């Protein structure tokens, strides 16, 4: 903003967005994998105990 | 339909835009950057 005018700093900050907002996908898919991996884990050990 | 109206400099034209700067597009008329109209400029040194 600070160097340009809003007509066109609305694109240049909705390209941020939108690369911000992949990276929170990517992050949240990648917990729901692993926590199904630690959560069989938990159900053999609690098999085993 | 909103029509306004009015003359302007021939370099400054160009101003009658969303988003732009200049001594007609600062303090004379300002065009939102939400726009969806049409605008229609035409020579009158033959008149005014």
């Amino acid at each position: 903003l600070s160097r340009l005018d809003p007509p066109e700093a609305e694109v240049q900050i909705d390209r941020l967005i939108t690369g911000r907002l992949q990276s929170l996908q990517t992050y949240v898919t990648q917990q729901l994998i692993r926590a199904a991996e630690i959560r069989a884990s938990a159900n053999l050990a609690a098999t085993k105990m | 339909v909103y029509a306004d109206s009015f003359v302007i400099r021939g370099n400054e034209v160009s101003q009658i835009a969303p988003g732009q700067t200049g001594n007609i597009a600062d303090y004379n008329y300002k065009l939102p950057d939400d726009f969806t109209g049409c605008v229609i400029a035409w020579n009158s040194n033959k008149l005014d």
